[PDB]
RNA sequence: GGGUACGACCAUACUUGGCCGAAUGCACCAUAUCCCGUCCGAUUUGUGAAGUUAAGCGGCCACAGGCCUCGUUAGUACGGCGAUCAGUGAUGGCGCUGGAACCCGGGGUGUUGUACUCU
RNA sequence: AGUUUGGCUGGGGCGGCAUAUCUGUUACACGACAACGCAGGUGUCCUAAGGCGAGCUCAGUGGGAUCUCACGUGGAACACAAGCGUAAAUGCUUGCUUGAUUAACGAUUUCCAGUACGAAUCGAGACUGCGAAAGCAAGGCCAGCGAUCCUUUGCGAAGAACAGGAAAUAUGAACAAAUCAUACCAGAGGUGUCAGAAUAAUUACCACAGGGAUAACUGGCUUGUGGCGGCCAAGCGUUCAUAGCGACGUCGCUUUUUGAUCCUUCGAUGUCGGCUCUUCCUAACCUAGCGCCGCAGAAGACGCUAAGGGUUGGAUU
RNA sequence: AAAACAUAGGUUUGUGAUGCAUCCAAGUGGUGUAUGUCGCAAACUGAUUUCUGCCCAGUGCUCUGAAUGUCAACGUGACGAGAUUCACCGACGCGCGGGUAAACGGCGGGAGUAACUAUGACUCUCUUAAGGUAGCCAAAUGCCUCGUCUUCCAAUUAGAG
RNA sequence: AUCGAACCACCUAGUAGCUGGUUCACGUCGAAGUUUCCCUCAGGAUAGCUGGUGCUUGUUAAGAAGUAUUGUGCGGUAAAGCAAAUGAUUAGAGGGACCUAUUCUCAAACUUUAAAUGUGCAAACAACCCAGCCUUAGUUAUAACAAGGCUGGGUAAUUGAGGCACCAAGUGGGCCUUCUUCGGUAAGCGGAGCAGGCGAUGC
RNA sequence: UUUCUCGUACUGAAAGGGAGGUGUGAUACACCCGUGGCGUGCGCAAUUUGUGUUUUUGCCCAACACCG
RNA sequence: AAGAGAGUAGCACUGUUUGGGAAUGCAGUGUCAAGCCGGCAGGUAUUUGUCUGCCAAGGUUAAAUAUAGAG
RNA sequence: GCCCGGAGUCCGGGCACCA
């Protein structure tokens, strides 16, 4: 006898399980600690090769949209053309010395 | 195939296993929701005055005791 | 059943708060709009290859229908709806026997 | 299983009486009801309005509501393994004052009267005693009464 | 000992027949200008006493019917519980116990509140 | 090509509705109580057959020429089935009316899980009807009816507010003008399998999972029907109830007929008749022994003890 | 293993090739057709002999009747700012009217009446689309039924007439 | 060796309210075959019966009882009746029908009367009685009533743990006997009411 | 003080709004050591010689009040 | 000083697909643009006016991701 | 529920069906 329970809605009727007749549709994370080690090794290797260049290129500071994140700040894709002109740096030459450049930002 | 239709056998024995519980006391759920409204409304005005007098009585009782101490 | 053509009924409107003369007319259902939301949904579901997609209800048992009267007032244009019991012949002759 | 309506077994239950038909008298009209009283619920069968269901005929309860032409009574009713307190609304004609507490109240009035007199009993047949007959008959089952029981 | 008006219980108060009734009353009775309604002042409505206790009303009576009450029917009919009771059965008695009804017989034939009132 | 082709049921089918419901009875003097139990109903009808005031008294009977007098406890009427109820009325006639409207999600009863639906009871507010008034009336007393989704109708009249307030319905999400669509509240179109799928046949060419919860054959209980007998005696027998019979009634026995039931068996107890062969019973056809007659002889009827022995050959089927 | 199927014989239907029947998912695709009405395709009956009656209301098929009523897209006009709405036109078919049974099929009751009875040629009356004609029969078709008569046996629920 | 739709591999461990199976010990408790709804009748959901976990309490009884007593209500079954209403029905008597008074015999869907066994309520402390007050927009023409409060005086046997939750299982084919009963000629037959049993249990 | 989620606030279809007590007056005014009042209520405290009383925790019943 | 991809985008009908609901993407046939106040998008259809963001119908491109019966 | 015709009236017709 059922009693006072919630109505389940479990959403599991689409042959996701591997059996003798089905390949399945699954994703596991057994390689998570190994991939963490590999990514760290590549970052140290890249630093050794490009020495003494900085690991990450310079990026601008931008405002997050919508009313939920109005007051928050983060990093943007690249610097604006108006900003580069104000600091007296050419855009094609700026990319050469490790400055990210974005040609779509508006500076409102 | 036919079967039984209805019987009351064993039903009295089942009802007395945990007994016929006594009725609720008369002071437990005594609310006159659907009653005579003119009398219900008048009683509310008296009850509001009783609550106000109850609060005043404790104020004087406390003050008298504090004066003695 | 015979019914009068006029009745003296209370009017709930603020302007006419009293008993007034109402005119009696039987209610008839309006015509389906073809752009009602339920009709748009049904037409979309019906197009294609699967055949009929909804029930049709052929098993009719009742032989009468309830009578609804729309009562229209004169000074204040309000309308009041009333329901009578089921009957097989409704007339509005109003001429007393 | 057929035909269980509001008044099923009521041919003799709601019948009036022999040579006692009619409508409620003035004495019934002038009865006063107040909240907290004990009443009996009996049908009248000459008043169709406000007549209780057949289950509540002969039952006794307490009144919780007084209305211009009606009384509300609380009545117990056992359902399965419990008793439910039910509320019924009836007219004043189907309600009679109950005398189920007059003995108790009379006992209280006597107790205070006894104390009042004290401030200002019976003979037991169980115990033995002397008996003087002055005459004694005999029972002997005469043959005459054996012959009597012949119709 | 009475009357009238308003009542409570609603036959010990009813039904048929007979006899009697001071006073205050009640009632029958007289009459249609006005108010009012009918085929008809018969009922009803408005006016007012020239008479009559004939009737209505009250009291009493009847081996009268009914009704009320107590006995008798009768510890009868019927019933709850018990038996490794009787009997082929149908049924029945026993033990501990509850207990009627009709017929019939004796008695009875309203009790009373409030107000105004004649001896 | 795909799918369907109701249920209950003394097997199933045909029949019927006991499938949603109302009265009397079954029902055992609180309440509740089953059957394909018994006798009957329901899907309607009514602007009056609803509401109120007044006046009157019905069915019937008797005496007189439709009219008149007396009696008349309801023996009439109240739409329909039945029960209950009612006499200056709950009936009949008449006059005026629309309480059959609205009714802020008030409370409750019946079924009952103390859910809904249907029906019903007691109320508060508005506007009214009839009454000189007290008062009665939000249908005709209790049977007469219907969820989700969808469709369709009614209410959110006009003005007033320097601001969304005790008072102006809301949304179509970048913003504005007019259409359109959609929401919130109250009704209507229906599901009678009546707590509510959209639905025709056949199979002997047949298949699967099961069922002795369920039929056809043996066995078991019963004995209506079938068969075989007692008791009484009105009559029949030339007169003579009983040599032999015996009506109208009543009491039994048997399980060799047919019914009634559904206990065992559906992962199977080989289903008619004949042929062959053994055995048992007696309610006795022949053979043995007795009694009696309407038994002269002969031939027979009936009855008793008796089951040791015997009871045939063929035509059509 | 038959009484079934086939058969010769008989009858009906469609069709003159840009055809009738018909295969394939499709094409400058395929079959009867290397054919041409004494042909090809589709049905029913079943040698010979002698015959093959009446019914076109029902269902079907068909018509060189479209005469008029009804209807879908496409078209043509209007009101509106537009979505929308309305009006007109609109084929075959259906309806209406003919043909057809060797298409599927169908093919009646009740009274009275002739010199002994019995039967009823004759009469009357209901009623259909038509009311079973020529033949045949208790037949492999007849419930009642082991029908009734004759023959075949001593005797026949069997056989024959 | 396969045909009212061949064979091979795969979807496929297809679905089954139906049939079969389901592996150690001891201990504490311990049922149901009934209600309502369902294309429901070999199945479910729902309440009841049961287990576990408790919570709040008490030490003579708190809101205790399958039982009595006293008081006070309810009823139309057994019986009785037809010399009383309704219905059925036999025969004489007094004035062929008719009338009056009787008479034989009756009723699940008749009744004046009316048991036994039953069935509501009450018999005190969250209460009662009296005294003096307070409030109200309730009632009454107003002393007087209603209702909610405040402050002082006095108050039916005998058995014994009361009340309140949460979570969940099995069950939803029953059968027999005593007494009361309906259908049937009857039945080891079919259908009900009360109680006790078997099922689940031996001795 | 997470960058996300559950919770500390709910309500209406929606546009939207959004909950303390006492006192005094008819986005009102003034205070802030505080259970809104009533009933039944473990334990503790204080009295009488066992009774009566205070504060009552948790829980439950019935009446306010405040928010949508 | 100019220009920036036409049986293309759109619309009608039909079919399929999507959470996309008076129609999310696509396919077939019919019809078939603008660039002198341009075109597409802004999750409810229509007509009218603003605002915001982009500029389809040509092409190439590492890293962070898969290896569900391989080497 | 539409469009007709013959007598707002009933019938005959060709159409259309999500409580
Ligand atoms: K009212
Ligand atoms: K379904
Ligand atoms: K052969
Ligand atoms: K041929
Ligand atoms: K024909
Ligand atoms: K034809
Ligand atoms: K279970
Ligand atoms: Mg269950
Ligand atoms: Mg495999
Ligand atoms: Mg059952
Ligand atoms: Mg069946
Ligand atoms: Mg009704
Ligand atoms: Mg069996
Ligand atoms: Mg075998
Ligand atoms: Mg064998
Ligand atoms: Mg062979
Ligand atoms: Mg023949
Ligand atoms: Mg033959
Ligand atoms: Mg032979
Ligand atoms: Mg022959
Ligand atoms: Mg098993
Ligand atoms: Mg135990
Ligand atoms: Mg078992
Ligand atoms: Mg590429
Ligand atoms: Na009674
Ligand atoms: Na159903
Ligand atoms: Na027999
Ligand atoms: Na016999
Ligand atoms: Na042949
Ligand atoms: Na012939
Ligand atoms: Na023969
Ligand atoms: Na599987
Ligand atoms: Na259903
Ligand atoms: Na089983
Ligand atoms: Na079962
Ligand atoms: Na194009």
């Amino acid at each position: 006898p059922k009693g006072n329970n919630a109505i389940p809605h479990v959403h599991q009727r689409k042959h996701w399980n591997p059996c003798s007749s089905q390949k399945g549709n699954v994703k596991v994370f057994f390689n998570q600690p190994a991939q963490k080690q590999r990514r760290r090794r590549l970052r140290l290797l890249k630093a050794k090769k490009i020495f003494p260049r900085p690991l990450k290129a310079l990026r601008p500071q931008v405002n997050c949209p919508t009313v939920r994140y109005n007051m928050k700040r983060r990093l943007g894709r690249g610097f604006s053309l108006e900003e580069l002109k104000a600091a007296g740096v050419k855009p094609r030459y700026a990319r050469t010395i490790g400055i990210r450049v974005d040609r779509r930002r508006k500076n409102k | 195939a036919k079967s039984k239709n209805h019987t009351n056998h064993n039903q009295s024995r089942k009802n007395h296993r945990n007994g016929i519980k006594p009725p609720l006391p008369l002071y437990m759920y005594n609310s006159k929701r659907g009653g005579w409204l003119p009398a219900l409304v008048n009683t509310r005005r008296v009850r509001k005055n009783n609550q106000k007098a109850a609060l005043k009585a404790r104020r004087e009782r406390l003050a008298a005791h504090q004066a003695a101490q | 059943v015979n019914y009068p053509k006029k009745k003296k009924m209370h009017c709930p409107d603020e302007r006419c708060n009293a008993h007034k003369s109402f005119k009696v007319v039987q209610y008839k259902a309006g015509k389906a709009r073809l752009y009602a939301r339920g009709k748009r949904r049904y037409d979309r579901k019906q197009s294609g290859y699967g055949g009929q997609t909804k029930p049709i209800f052929h098993k009719k048992a009742k032989t009468t229908k309830k009578i609804v009267l729309k009562l229209q007032c004169s000074n204040c244009k309000s309308i009041i709806q009333n329901v009578l019991k089921r009957t097989k012949h409704f007339e509005l002759n109003d001429k007393k026997k | 299983v057929h035909s269980h309506g509001y008044k099923c077994g009521t041919r003799h239950l709601f019948a009036k009486k022999f040579r006692k038909h009619g409508v409620p008298s003035v004495s019934t009209i002038l009865t006063n009801f107040k909240v907290g009283d004990y009443v009996d619920v009996v049908a009248d069968a000459a008043v169709r309005a406000g007549m209780p269901h057949k289950y509540y005929h002969g039952r006794t309860g307490i009144v919780w509501n007084v209305t211009p032409r009606g009384v509300g009574v609380i009545i117990n009713k056992p359902v399965r393994n419990r008793t439910v307190r039910k509320r019924i609304c009836v007219r004043f004609e189907h309600v009679r004052k109950s005398r189920c507490q007059e003995a108790f109240k009379q006992k209280l009035k006597d107790l205070e009267a006894f104390r009042a007199a004290k401030k200002a009993k019976k003979v037991s047949t169980r115990n033995g005693g002397f008996v003087c007959p002055k005459k004694v008959e005999v029972l002997a089952r005469r043959t005459a009464d054996y012959e009597a029981m012949i119709p």
